[PDB]
């Protein structure tokens, strides 16, 4: 959907403040934005929701440690 | 007449509790005791306090704990019922408590940091604040750093390090740790210095048995397992050799050496009877029982890229799948007062067996089934002999052979009385595994005749935990009773095992003052007390991921300090020696027991010093004086 | 290349401790039958192995008590196992072995390979031309990608090779680092 | 340093492209060594003639678990060869194909190991390559310190215009510029070395050089054919600071992967109708270079 091409927005704002944090996170970012900008350039559906959700989680996890 | 009777261990600790037990036989209304400890020899006071008095309320029977401030050194303890004064001269230990090492890993890289805690505590596991000396010492056996340093408000745990240096002495290094107070009485670790870098996977052999049979012509047949510190099968070739260890000399069968693919993560081998024969090559089979087997496995895996040896040491050679072991059951019998034995049956690594049948000499029915600790109890009837007992108990397993059950013989001597009183305790309770929350039975058994049975109204048993009095009280006895029952209840504050002692006391013979007494060892199921789980705390879910965030749940006691550490399981295939268990606590703290037989004694004198503890009365009835600091041997 | 991981983006892992999470809990935690629970956050170092986490007690009330171990595996479908040996002589070319696993059930791998460029190190990597190979790796299988090279200076040197899979959006790269000592 | 096994490998062609592997590992001992292996590893893009390997599969004191000997070009680049025993005598020998399929540049020594299985400390590694001596690649030595030269030598020998000149030139590394004589010419077993006087000095970073002071250039002998410098001709080169060997003002500059080579005609020589070319971009390069410096 456009949903997801909108949490890509976010991944900046994100990856810029999961720097403090565990390489993991600014890595599944990378990892998920590959993914959501080749998904969103095939419409697929699958690949696409796939992506939506890798990056709400991701963000949320990152959210989580960062408020603590 | 009336008696005044005195009891502590025979051994006394220094800044800490002890318990005097204080007892009025055969007195009328309040009696006023006053306990004091002086130096030894001389008046200093070194504890006044403690003043109590005995009621026929509680039957005459007092505590009053102590406490002892702060060549060998004696103290003398001294109790004053109303006039008449009692005092026995005990030994003291300046031993404060304990200390185990723990090192975040088993083995270190030069230039490598250790890491290390050091645990401080006293002589019933509890952390406590003292001032300790730590030494690495090199492996020729040279202290190459020390702190001294003291636990005040650490709260029982020293953390510390030391940086290895990049160049240093390759091999087992020592970490010797004492308390300022107790500097012979010295605690250590181990740890290995080496040049290494952590495998990839782990390798694993086993034994199909854990022991050679020298009849068994299959051979000595060995698994080998190999797979990834993170699971995955290993697909891989392998090397293993066996030999012979007798006792720390080895010699290779370089005919045994075989290579075998390891496929799904596994390959199989074997040291065929013939091989090992005409290897060692002693006159006779027979020569090789009590020496033991080699199994050593190197696994290379395909790619070429890693490598791993392993060995298994030690498998014992035996004409018998089972060893049995006296070392639980007392050896005093009291002639026409069955003897109780408590037959310990293991397996040849050590480990207890389970479900074993053992019967005595010929027997010929009798025969019990080892329960899970690998003890069975065996009783038989005494006469009214004096001559040594020598019982013989073989293992009567089914599916075996005359030839494969193991044997032992044991010896008990008579329990002496008071001018041959022919009066006697025996004390019998039931072997099954002690859990605390349990309760169990104690069974008092009585022998005298009727003529003066009606006088003994009472038993008195102690209860020894950790070299301390744990608990005494009085277990009564209506004139005819035979056995009584005294219901105890088995709390934490038991583990990992106590002795119980009782005794009663009467006036006989010629009226003739007489204390006769016994004892029994009890073991309980070793575990916490408190409790400490680690689990994950990452409620559902799959495999985490590196770098990952990775939630952790810790259950166990209130306003308890936890210490965690991580180590890569690669680091174990190196060095799997030396890691920090509680059972390896439990049996410091069990080597440190006051008491040395597993019960009763040469005399009613026996029984209280063999079970830890010191016996004084008004009459002069006294155990011998302990000046030993250990048990003998 | 067309549809992979640009090596640029792939951090590599290089947090590989043989022991750590050394820390200190007090179970002050509101407790709940004698029984006090701590919830704990910590994050993982980048091995791909089993960390065994040992946790050792201390109550003035009960006395000390060691924990039965808690098993931890950290796993990923694919990763580069880069095994260097402890040491290596100055000047002395020598091999190494990065071993590529695929853990996919039913699945092949088409994977590019690099080994990065090290001013400290001589290996077909130059600081203009890359060291890439690009292999096909069956599944629930592994793969062996050696690397010669030579360590020029002494020190604490380190080796660093990435790699990404193509189609799919899977990277890996690892950064160890040996001991290169003197003749 | 190969103590307990003496080692021999050997890379011929064969009688797509194909060549015979050889070796040989003798023991340096009194009698025979236990199960002894080869980790053998392949120059980039080559696997074994399956064939081969079951004349050596079935042999005596010879075995490739089924399990690699099946695995094929495929993506086989590791074998193991188990060599039951192992010889002190003389030195049991063996050699088998490879055919590196898929033919691409610049390829990578294979490395054969050996071990008796219960010590891979008294092992050994010696290596092999169509062109290279002994496996080992190309490097630079001088005493203690050293560094890499396997890659191609100087820059590219499609055109080269004038505005391609002034560009490059101006890249960041790029840290001297000079119009130079080759004064003398010094020739060793490792490293030849240019002497250059500087002849005028068009950019100018850390180097304090003045113009005709005179200094100091390296190469790899393997670096003599393509850069074919000649006494007493001028040159325009320029260079990284990353060049520099040495430490001051005995450095050395080193002609490297990224070291601008080009020969200067002599003045008169900027006559014929086939130099004057490259007569005018130059002074229209020395004449840009002097006024304006670099844009950055």
């Amino acid at each position: 959907a456009e949903e997801l091409r909108t949490l890509l927005n976010k991944s900046n704002v994100y990856a810029l403040a999961a720097g403090s944090l565990n390489p993991y996170y600014k890595r599944t970012i990378m990892m998920n934005e590959y993914r959501a900008k080749a998904a969103l350039k095939k419409n697929d559906f699958v690949s696409m929701a796939d992506a939506k959700v890798a990056l709400e989680k991701i963000y949320k996890e990152i959210d989580e440690i960062i408020n603590r | 007449s009336p008696m005044y009777s005195i009891i502590t261990p025979n051994i006394l600790r220094l800044e800490s509790e002890e318990t005097m037990v204080l007892e009025a036989h055969d007195a009328q209304g309040d009696v006023p005791v006053t306990v004091t400890v002086h130096d030894f020899p001389g008046k200093k006071l070194v504890l006044s306090s403690e003043k109590t008095v005995l009621t026929p309320a509680t039957n005459h029977m007092g505590n009053v704990t102590f406490t002892i401030p702060a060549r060998n050194k004696f103290v003398t303890v001294q109790a004053t019922f109303g006039t008449q004064v009692v005092e026995k001269v005990v030994l003291v230990s300046l031993q404060s408590g304990y200390l185990f090492i723990q090192t975040d890993k088993t083995i270190y890289t030069p230039g490598s940091t250790v890491l290390y805690r050091i645990f401080t505590v006293n002589h019933k596991l509890l952390p406590v604040g003292r001032t300790v000396m730590v030494n690495i010492e090199n492996p020729e056996g040279i202290p190459v750093k020390q702190d001294s340093l003291s636990s005040q408000n650490q709260l029982g745990v020293l953390p510390l390090s030391w940086d290895i240096p990049e160049l240093v002495n390759m091999g087992q290094w020592k970490i010797r740790a004492y308390y300022e107070n107790s500097p012979q009485q010295v605690f250590s670790t181990e740890f290995e210095v080496k040049e290494y870098v952590l495998p990839s996977f782990e390798v694993i052999v086993e034994p199909t048995e854990k022991f050679y049979y020298i009849y068994n012509e299959k051979g000595l047949e060995v698994t080998i397992t190999a797979r990834f510190l993170y699971g995955k099968k290993v697909e891989g070739t392998a090397f293993v050799i066996f030999g012979i260890q007798d006792g720390e000399q080895r010699i290779s069968l370089p005919e045994s050496l075989k290579r075998i693919p390891i496929e799904d993560g596994s390959g199989e081998v074997v040291l065929s009877r013939k091989v090992l024969l005409d290897g060692v090559q002693n006159p006779r089979a027979e020569d090789l029982v009590g020496k033991s087997l080699y199994v050593s496995a190197t696994v290379i895996l395909h790619s070429g890229s890693d490598m791993v040896q392993a060995e298994r040491s030690g498998i014992p050679i035996v004409t018998s799948p089972y060893q049995i072991h006296f070392t639980k059951t007392p050896k005093y019998f009291k002639p026409g007062m069955p003897f109780d034995l408590m037959v310990f049956v293991t397996n040849p690594d050590g480990s207890p067996a389970y479900r074993v049948p053992v019967a005595v000499q010929g027997e010929d029915t009798v025969q019990s089934l080892t329960q899970g600790d690998g003890v069975a109890k065996l009783s038989i009837n005494t006469h009214p002999s004096q001559k040594p007992l020598s019982i013989t108990v073989r293992t009567k397993k089914q599916e075996l052979s005359e030839a494969e059950q193991a044997t032992r013989t044991m010896q008990a001597l008579p329990y002496s009385t008071v001018g041959n009183s022919n009066n006697y305790l025996h004390l019998s309770v039931l072997r099954t595994e002690l859990r605390p929350g349990e309760t169990l039975n104690v069974n008092f058994l009585l022998r005298m005749d009727r003529a003066h049975e009606a006088k003994i109204r009472y038993y008195t048993y102690l209860i020894m935990n950790k070299g301390r009095l744990l608990k005494a009280g009085r277990q009564v006895r209506e004139p005819g009773q035979d056995l009584v029952v005294l219901p105890l209840s088995i709390t934490t504050d038991f583990i990992p095992s106590f002795r119980l002692v009782a005794y009663y006391t009467l006036i006989g013979a010629s009226g003739q003052r007489e204390v006769v007494a016994d004892s029994v060892w009890v073991d309980v199921k070793d575990s916490c007390v408190g409790s400490l789980v680690v689990k994950s705390g990452q409620s559902e879910d799959r495999q985490p991921v590196p770098g990952q965030q990775m939630t952790l749940k810790i259950e166990g006691d209130h306003g308890a300090r936890v210490v965690l550490v991580a180590v890569d399981k690669g680091v174990f295939v190196l060095n799997k020696k030396n890691k920090l268990t509680q059972s390896k606590i439990w049996d410091v703290v069990e080597k440190a027991d006051i008491g040395c037989t597993p019960g009763s004694g040469k005399d009613y004198a026996g029984v209280f010093s063999d079970a830890g503890l010191t016996f004084t009365s008004s009459s002069g009835q006294q155990t011998a004086q302990r000046a030993e600091l250990q048990c003998p041997q | 290349d067309e549809d992979i991981i640009a090596e640029e983006n792939i951090v590599s892992r290089s947090e590989f401790p043989e022991s750590w999470l050394w820390n200190v809990e007090d179970l002050k935690e509101p407790p709940k039958n004698g029984i006090s629970t701590k919830l704990m956050n910590i994050f993982l170092k980048d091995s791909i192995t089993t960390w065994e986490i040992l946790a050792v007690s201390m109550s003035d009330k009960k006395g000390i008590c060691v924990a039965d171990p808690f098993e931890v595996t950290v796993m990923q479908d694919f990763f580069i196992d880069l095994r260097l040996p402890y040491s290596v002589v100055r000047n002395e070319q020598v091999e190494i072995r990065a071993v590529l696993y695929n853990y996919r059930q039913n699945q092949e791998l088409k994977v590019r390979v690099e080994l990065l460029h090290n001013p400290a190190f001589c290996s077909l990597a130059t600081t203009k031309r890359r060291h890439q190979q690009t292999v096909t790796i069956p599944p629930k299988s592994s793969l062996s990608v050696p690397y010669v090279i030579v360590p020029l200076k002494t020190g604490l040197q380190e080796v660093e090779v990435k790699a990404a899979v193509y189609h799919h959006f899977i990277s890996d790269g690892v950064r160890k680092s040996l001991k290169v000592v003197p003749e | 340093t190969c103590n307990k096994f003496d080692l021999k490998v050997t890379i011929k062609p064969a009688p797509k492209n194909t060549m015979i592997l050889e070796i040989c590992t003798r023991y340096r001992g009194d009698q025979d060594a236990t199960m002894s292996i080869l980790d053998i590893s392949m120059m980039t893009g080559f696997a074994p003639d399956t064939d081969d390997l079951k004349q050596l599969a079935n042999g005596v004191d010879r075995y490739i678990s089924k399990y690699e000997l099946d695995k094929a070009f495929s993506d086989r680049n590791t074998l193991i060869i188990y060599l039951d025993k192992v010889s002190h005598s003389e030195d049991d020998c063996l050699a088998f194909k490879v055919h590196q399929y898929f033919n691409v540049e610049l390829i990578q020594p294979g490395a054969v190991k050996v071990y008796a299985y219960y010590n891979l400390e008294e092992s050994c590694t010696r290596f092999y390559h169509p062109e290279k001596e002994d496996g080992k690649l190309n490097k630079l030595c001088r005493d203690e310190l050293c560094r890499c030269a396997e890659e191609n030598c100087f820059i590219q020998k499609d055109k080269v215009t004038l505005e391609e000149r002034l560009d490059k030139a101006c890249e960041p590394g790029v840290d001297y510029v000079y119009k130079t004589r080759l004064v003398k010419v010094q020739l060793s077993n490792d490293f030849d070395e240019y002497i250059m006087a500087i002849e005028q000095t068009i950019k100018s970073g850390s180097d304090e050089v003045q113009v005709g002071q005179q200094r100091t250039f390296i190469s790899p002998i393997k670096c003599r054919e393509a850069l074919k410098l000649e006494e007493k001709k001028h040159y325009l080169m320029w260079g990284l600071s990353s060049d520099f060997w040495g430490e001051k003002p005995n450095l050395s500059y080193i002609i490297g992967k990224d070291t601008w080579v080009e020969h200067w005609p002599e003045e008169d020589e900027c006559q014929d109708e086939e130099n004057q070319k490259q007569c005018q971009d130059l002074g229209a390069f020395t004449e840009s270079m002097v006024v304006f410096g670099c844009p950055n």
